[PDB]
């Protein structure tokens, strides 16, 4: 049974930079197949044989290798190249094994998040629960700090975060933080604050509202 | 005279090992599949006298001597 | 050259059975071998099963061998995957793919959108859809809350609005239920005059919600 080790697990490159992704095999194999997978999308054939590009794949891409060591290469890193790249073994009796994958990211200029706060909708309130959403829109890099405050009291253990994958167009991230409270709890308080810390901001940004205003 | 060989495919039911004078790694394009095989060759008084196969469109065979020699060899079509 | 679409996926219980289907464009279907590849959430790709052009050769993964059965119907242009004795780690998005064979190489191609299979004791729950009501630019959205299993699909204005849309990955809450939000940034002048509707679909519960996100005072 063939085991494929991909290296590195992640790497971030500036626009124009040259990239090499490695695929090491536990035994000697004949040829190597490569796939590109974008977020919420199916894996597309990228390189077949060892060095053959699929149709629609830019000449910017390259394949090479022999025996156990195999590599995918990019001559110039672009924004549309942002994806996870998988190598696949095909040249033996089953099983046909994939590598772990290398997530490829694009190094970008520092972009400050545009911050938005959302009170729980009236419908939601009626139903008996309250969710307060804070949006961090179009930022780079991913590392962001969101802190919830309710009447100046720092919130803990009652919020959940989710980050989108790097945008294929502008290479930015977005973040959503949701503070969940029981309706009663929500009613009990007035000021609902979302405090955002990020590199693109010289000092932290607070978006807030008063309940019933 | 007899080596231990890796056994994958049709001739190997349903063992992973094999014993022969030569080990082989086999490939043929069958029914839209690149089917691979590994096993043994043994000389009898008649029939196939050679492990090595005259190349044909769609098929390739490569043979070896030594214990588990077929493990790190796979037949590749030209 | 050939389009493939997967179906039959949904919520299922441990130790129970399910049959996936892969419907082709055709009638080139009977010209290629067929493959199943699964993807667990947040994880890599794992090959499941293989079937040749005329069901001559069949292969299985070792974790799958004995439990699963790959079938084929060239007349109906459909690939099948019979799944039995289903486990917690069988929970994955299931792709079907055609094997392309050249005299030098072979590879997998034309992978479909996939189908979600979930194996758990927990039962089906539909999502509550809530408006995230609304600087030259204003942000608005929908909160898709408390659903099981995945997946949920969100569009804006029946697919007419795509630019500036961020649909966030679902978070599994402490309750064991999924929640996500989808947001869009629009000109603040377009508010009140243009109507924004998020279109939420959760096929496991057979729930469809269309939600007008209106700002008010």
């Amino acid at each position: 049974e063939i085991v494929l080790t991909q290296s590195p697990t992640t790497m971030a490159a500036s626009p124009g930079e040259k990239v090499t992704l490695n695929c090491l095999a536990s035994s000697s194999v004949s040829y190597m197949t490569w796939y590109q997978q974008k977020s919420g999308a199916s894996p597309k054939l990228w390189i077949y044989g060892t060095s053959n590009l699929a149709s629609g794949v830019p000449n910017r891409f390259s394949g090479s290798g022999s025996g156990t060591s195999y590599s995918l290469a990019i001559s110039s890193m672009e924004a549309e190249d942002v994806a996870t790249y998988y190598c696949l073994h095909l040249t033996s009796y089953p099983p046909y094994t994939f590598g772990a994958g290398t997530k490829l990211e694009l190094k970008r200029a520092v972009a400050a998040p545009s911050v938005f706060i959302f009170p729980p909708s009236d419908e939601q309130l009626k139903s008996g629960t309250a969710s307060v959403v804070c949006l961090l829109n179009n930022f780079y890099p991913r590392e962001a700090k969101v802190q919830w405050k309710v009447d100046n009291a720092l919130q803990s253990g009652n919020s959940q975060e989710s980050v989108t994958e790097q945008d294929s167009k502008d290479s930015t991230y977005s973040l959503s933080s949701t503070l969940t409270l029981s309706k009663a709890d929500y009613e009990k308080h007035k000021v609902y604050a979302c405090e955002v810390t990020h590199q693109g901001l010289s000092s932290p940004v607070t978006k807030s509202f008063n309940r019933g205003e | 005279k007899l080596y231990m060989c890796v056994c994958e495919g049709l001739s190997c039911g349903n063992e992973d090992h094999c014993e022969g004078q030569q080990c082989f790694s086999s490939l043929s394009i069958n029914d839209g599949f690149h089917v691979y095989q590994k096993g043994c060759f043994q000389v009898y008084e008649q029939g196939k006298m050679t492990c090595k196969t005259p190349p044909s469109p769609g098929q390739a065979v490569e043979c070896c001597q030594g214990d588990w020699c077929n493990r790190n060899i796979t037949a590749q079509l030209p | 050259e050939v389009q493939l679409v997967e179906s039959g996926g949904g919520l299922v219980q441990p130790g129970r059975s399910l049959k996936l289907s892969c419907l082709a464009s055709g009638s080139t279907f009977s010209n290629y071998g067929m493959k199943w590849i699964r993807q667990a959430p947040g994880k890599g790709l794992e090959w499941v099963a293989s079937i040749s052009r005329s069901s001559t050769y069949i292969y299985y993964a070792d974790t799958v061998k004995g439990r699963f059965t790959i079938s084929r119907d060239n007349a109906r242009n459909t690939l099948y995957l019979q799944m039995t004795s289903l486990r917690s780690e069988d929970t994955a998005l299931y792709y079907c793919a055609a094997a392309i064979s050249t005299p030098f190489y072979w590879y997998f191609d034309f992978w479909g959108p996939g189908t979600v299979v979930t194996v758990s004791s927990a039962s089906t729950k539909g999502p509550s859809v809530f408006p995230l009501a609304p600087g030259g630019t204003a942000a608005l959205g929908c909160l898709v809350k408390d659903y099981f299993p995945e997946p949920v699909t969100v569009s804006w204005n029946s697919g007419a609005l795509t630019s500036g849309v961020h649909t966030f990955p679902a978070v599994l809450q402490s309750s064991g239920l999924y929640s996500l939000s989808s947001v869009v940034t629009v000109p603040s002048s377009s508010l009140g005059t243009q109507t924004y509707i998020c279109n939420v679909n959760h096929k496991p519960s057979n729930t469809k919600v269309d939600k007008r996100v209106e700002p008010k005072s």
